[PDB]
């Protein structure tokens, strides 16, 4: 029920494993450090 | 009609009741959050309630 974008704080990744469980289907996982980042993320935004 | 006047009049308690209720929800949501199991307990439940 989030207005604000969920920005998480989780060492031990109980948070990560969750949202790939409750988002099963195209969760497309994006470090920052990721080279194409920008372009992986407007494609997704555009429809994903 | 006993069981359908039972139905509205807990409802129209429910619409009323689901004012105060959001109130709690939405202050919840929005701030508590980036808090620790006691001190969350203690913004909503010592505080706000």
């Amino acid at each position: 029920a989030c207005a604000r974008w969920p920005l998480i704080i989780d060492p031990q990744l109980q948070g990560s494993t969750w949202i790939r469980g409750k988002q099963g289907e195209n969760l497309t996982t994006i470090s920052l450090s990721q080279p194409k980042w920008l372009g992986a993320l407007t494609s997704s935004i555009s429809s994903g | 009609n006993k069981r359908w006047t039972q139905n509205v009049k807990f409802l129209k308690e429910n619409i009323k009741s689901m004012i105060g209720d959001s109130l709690l929800a939405s202050a919840f949501v929005s701030y508590i959050g980036a808090f620790s199991a006691k001190l969350r307990l203690e913004l909503w439940k010592n505080t706000w309630l």
